[PDB]
């Protein structure tokens, strides 16, 4: 799996 | 005063999560903390579908100290999406009473990394700069109540073996050297949004190579990620690393290492501040299992950012307890004990 905000 | 521990659960070496609580009386979830994000959200009792009737869900209207704002939200995450409404309540880690704290009510959520999640929700730990709809993150609002005392960090250890007892721990409002071995050493952050900051290199020197690999050759960005659980980096160099450790890709997000060769894989070391931070390959490949099979998946992964940055997540942060100061605008890196 995860990747957190853009 | 402080300081409060934080305790974690450790699901697979790919999320951590730990309890919270809102309102009055109290109403129990389980959020990441997210080092990369700076928004809390829950799911809404407003909310019916599958997603929000097997998590649990906020219900305002059975919390007295709960405070209506209304505006909408909407956040992007890599591996998701969330937007439904902003409300106010009382937000409970351990022993910490935190008042009036901003949270997102949860309507629409995207992503399978959200959907089927173990946790409830997100609790973002990154600068405000960053929040969406501008609201005040959970330890800006412990700064603001003066909780943490003089002390205005919090300190990431995050358990690497799935098999033992304890996950992780966020303290907030202080360093516990009871995770660490030897001395800190600190980086300053450069662009405050998130905890980001300048590394020297990265590299990898195989016994059985006549070559190193040399990537983020001139310097590069970082961050330090607690809600990503493998090392992000520009494609391109991770691509290379990739092949020079015999990593291989033809679907999906990740490279995939043969399970029978691991042990002939080298360290790969991130150089941060002009000290060496190693991690073997017991550190960087993660054990996933997908459609029925075990693989054994590289722990880099190209991913493309605005301006190109590696995130530091959890492959990284496990080995390397970690300190994230407010005070001095500044990240720790320890080996953890």
């Amino acid at each position: 799996x995860v990747v957190x905000a853009x | 005063e402080g300081p409060y521990p934080e305790p974690l659960v450790n699901l697979l070496d790919v999320v951590y999560y730990g309890p919270i609580s809102i309102g009055t009386p109290p109403q129990d979830f389980q959020v990441i903390f997210d080092t990369g994000s700076a928004n809390l959200w829950l799911p809404s009792s407003k909310c019916t579908t599958k997603y929000c009737l097997h998590h649990h869900r906020y219900d305002s209207s059975k919390s007295s100290t709960y405070e209506a704002d209304g505006r909408n939200f909407t956040i992007v995450y890599g591996s998701g999406n969330v937007e439904g409404f902003i409300s106010k309540d009382v937000c409970r880690i351990g022993s910490a009473k935190v008042s009036g704290q901003p949270l997102g009510e949860a309507l629409v959520v995207g992503g399978e990394s959200l959907l089927e999640a173990p946790f409830d929700g997100i609790l973002g730990l990154a600068y405000p700069s960053i929040a969406v709809d501008g609201v005040v993150p959970v330890f800006d609002n412990m700064m603001k109540q003066g909780l943490l005392g003089e002390q205005n960090v919090f300190s990431v250890y995050l358990n690497r073996d799935p098999s033992s007892k304890e996950g992780g721990e966020v303290l907030f409002g202080g360093i516990d050297h009871d995770h660490y071995k030897g001395s800190i050493t600190y980086v300053p952050v450069t662009a405050k949004g998130y905890w980001q900051f300048h590394v020297d290199g990265v590299k990898s020197v195989s016994a059985s190579k006549s070559a190193p690999e040399l990537l983020c050759k001139d310097g590069c960005e970082a961050i330090a990620d607690t809600g990503t659980s493998l090392i992000t980096g520009p494609p391109e160099e991770v691509d290379s690393l990739n092949q020079y450790l015999g990593g291989t890709k033809t679907e999906g997000g990740q490279y995939l290492l043969d399970c029978d060769k691991l042990e002939s894989l080298p360290n790969v070391t991130f150089t941060i501040s002009g000290k060496e931070f190693s991690l073997r390959s017991k550190d960087y490949v993660l054990k996933v299992n997908q459609q029925g099979q075990t693989l054994c998946v590289s722990g880099f992964m190209g991913l493309e950012m605005p301006q190109p940055l590696w995130i530091l997540g959890d492959v990284f942060l496990g080995p390397y307890y970690t300190i994230f100061d407010r005070d001095q605008d500044r990240v720790g890196f320890a080996e953890v004990a």
